[PDB]
């Protein structure tokens, strides 16, 4: 009567039952018009007797554990306008008798174990508005031709299913459909041109299929179109100009196709475009200037294409741009200073182009730029002092260019800077002491430059996990303060002019997995403390120095070292200290003064005889039988 | 739940 969850007809007959969130279990009067048992943690089959409530207009069993088939008897209920079975364990085919529910409006089958094909019978459901069957991994076959008969269709989604073949031309008959979502499925063949007849279409999500052919021109006649996601398919041909005729379109993602041709000038007419992703295609031409008319653009990703020419200056007109990715193209010319007028820019990646000239200082005035990736271009000139103005800079990669002059001291101003790669440039002078002020600096790669001078423990910030100074002119001695960097994992100082002993202070870097001191002027004896860093795992490279004496006995504690290169030194004595290192994959002892015998273990036997020949006394011996 | 619709995840260097 009045009890909670129960509702009554005016004649006093039980009308509706609604039960939710009661954490039950297990399995589960004919005036009843509405039944919701939902989110109850119910198990077992749907009772076959459900078909007996002739007056049911609503059945919601969703958000349970129900198993078994969808009983055919469920389809005896002629007055049913809502069938909600989603989020269960339901298996089997969607029965043909589904076509028997004349006034069905809502059908939710999504997130089940369903299989087989969408029956040809859906065509019979003429009041159907929403059909969502997605998230059934084994729902398979083609979308039937008869789908064109559900004329009231508004929302259709089959996403994350095994649905395959081409979308039927029938689809063009859905004059009311707003959203077609069939994505991350098995779809192949061309998008049918008839899709242009769907005049109410707003969102078309066909991404992550095998769709082939080109993008139909007719899509430019859809005036209500908002989002078009077609990424990661086999799409071919030129981007249709007519797309510039969809006034409501805010999102276009064609990423990861075979598209060729040019970015259409007509895109300038899309006053609502927020997001344009063309990434990973064959698009050629130059970035058209009319694209700078798209005032609301936040995201522009044109990376991995054939685009040529210059980045247009009028790009300053895009005042909402937060993300600009043009990397891996054929872009030439200067990076325009006007790009600094887009004050919202979070990330710029122009890497892998032909860009030349100086880096315009103005770009460093952007207060929200986290990521600046300019790597692999023809850029030259100085790094501007203005680099200090760029307050939120987190990730900076300038590597693989012609940059000249000194690393500007004001880089010390950047307190959020995590990752910096300036490697492969023409940089000169000293690593500036002021860099000690980058509190957040983790990764620092200066390798392959003309950097010179000495190296100070005071100079480096103590949060560094990765240092590569290799291939420079650096000199004097490795500073004792190197021991202050206790986070330091990889340290690569190779191909420098560095001198003196390895300081025992090295021992106190307890995180060090990789140490490359190769190709320097180091001398004296290899310290015992170097064997006290059990974290050494990846590699220890001492080669091409002046080291003398013997391999320190502590080296036996190097139990995690996989690669060791002492080659091209003056080292003497024997190798016995190394015989027990069970994890050592690679040993280069060549061009030393070593002498004595090595056991006949397959390990040592794998050492090149030419490596023993470049020593004093080394040879493999055979043990005596005793 | 099957994923919500999404765009191509952007990649940078
Ligand atoms: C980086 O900040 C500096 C210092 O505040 C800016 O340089 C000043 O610019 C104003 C005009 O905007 C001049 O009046 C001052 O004479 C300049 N001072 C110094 C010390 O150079 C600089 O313009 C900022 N850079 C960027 C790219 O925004
Ligand atoms: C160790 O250093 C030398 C000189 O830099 C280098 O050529 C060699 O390849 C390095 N050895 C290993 C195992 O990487
Ligand atoms: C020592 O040998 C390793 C493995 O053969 C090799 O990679 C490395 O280049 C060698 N070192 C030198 C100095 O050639």
């Amino acid at each position: 009567c009045n009890w909670t969850g129960v509702k009554c007809n005016r004649r006093g007959e039980v009308s509706e039952i609604q039960l939710k969130e009661k954490q039950l279990q297990g399995s589960l009067l004919k005036s009843l018009t509405s039944l919701t048992l939902s989110s109850l943690q119910l198990t077992g089959v749907i009772p076959k007797e459900i078909g007996d409530f002739t007056e049911l207009e609503l059945l919601d069993l969703s958000d349970n554990s129900l198993s078994g088939d969808i009983p055919v008897e469920i389809f005896r209920l002629k007055k049913l306008k809502t069938l909600s079975l989603n989020t269960n364990n339901l298996e089997g085919h969607i029965p043909m008798e589904i076509g028997n529910l004349s006034g069905l409006v809502e059908l939710m089958l999504f997130d089940n174990k369903l299989s087989g094909e969408i029956p040809r019978s859906i065509g019979e459901l003429k009041n159907l508005q929403v059909l969502r069957a997605g998230g059934n991994k084994n729902l398979r076959g083609e979308l039937p031709w008869e789908i064109g008969n559900c004329e009231n269709l508004v929302m259709l989604g089959l996403a994350e299913t095994s649905l395959s073949g081409k979308l039927p031309a029938s689809i063009g008959n859905l004059k009311r459909v707003q959203t077609i979502a069939i994505y991350t499925s098995l779809l192949s063949g061309p998008i049918p041109d008839e899709i242009g007849y769907c005049t109410e279409l707003q969102n078309l999500y066909l991404y992550q299929n095998s769709i082939s052919g080109s993008i139909p021109t007719t899509i430019g006649g859809l005036k209500k179109l908002q989002s078009l996601l077609l990424w990661q398919n086999n799409l071919v041909g030129k981007i249709p100009t007519e797309l510039g005729n969809c006034p409501e379109l805010w999102l276009i993602d064609f990423s990861e196709n075979l598209l060729t041709g040019t970015i259409p000038r007509s895109f300038g007419k899309l006053e609502n475009l927020q997001e344009l992703q063309l990434s990973v295609n064959q698009i050629s031409g130059t970035i058209p200037e009319e694209l700078t008319n798209c005032t609301k653009l936040t995201h522009l990703e044109i990376d991995n294409n054939l685009i040529t020419g210059e980045i247009p200056s009028l790009m300053s007109n895009l005042r909402s741009l937060t993300m600009f990715f043009a990397w891996q193209n054929k872009l030439t010319g200067n990076i325009p200073q006007s790009l600094s007028q887009c004050r919202e820019l979070q990330a710029i990646d122009l890497s892998y182009n032909s860009l030349s000239g100086s880096i315009p200082k103005e770009i460093f005035g952007l207060r929200n730029l986290t990521k600046l990736l300019l790597l692999s271009n023809d850029l030259s000139g100085f790094i501007p002092p203005d680099i200090g103005n760029c307050t939120n800079l987190y990730r900076l990669r300038l590597n693989g260019n012609r940059l000249a002059g000194s690393i500007p001291s004001e880089i010390g101003n950047l307190k959020n800077l995590n990752f910096v790669d300036i490697s492969e440039n023409r940089l000169v002078g000293s690593i500036p002491p002021a860099i000690s002020g980058c509190e957040s600096l983790e990764f620092l790669d200066l390798h392959t430059n003309s950097l010179s001078g000495s190296l100070l423990g005071t100079t480096l910030p103590k949060s560094l996990k990765f240092i590569d100074f290799s291939d420079n002119a650096l000199s004097s001695t490795l500073p004792p303060g190197i021991g202050l960097l206790t986070e330091l994992t990889k340290l690569n100082l190779a191909k420098n002019r560095l001198s003196g002993e390895i300081p025992r202070e090295i021992s106190t870097c307890r995180s060090l997995q990789l140490l490359n001191l190769g190709e320097n002027d180091f001398s004296g004896e290899i310290p015992d403390e170097l064997g006290q860093i059990p974290s050494l795992a990846i590699s220890l490279n001492l080669s091409c120095n002046r080291f003398v004496g013997e391999i320190p006995s502590r080296f036996s504690d190097l139990k995690n070292l996989g690669v060791l290169d002492v080659s091209h030194n003056q080292l003497t004595g024997n190798l016995n200290v190394l015989t027990d290192l069970q994890n050592l994959v690679s040993l280069n002892i060549s061009y030393n003064d070593f002498s004595g015998d090595l056991p006949n273990t397959p390990f040592f036997r794998r050492l090149p005889l030419s490596d023993l020949a470049s020593n004093r006394g080394l040879y493999i011996s055979n043990a005596i039988s005793t | 739940d099957y994923s919500n619709p999404g765009h191509h995840p952007p990649r940078h260097n």
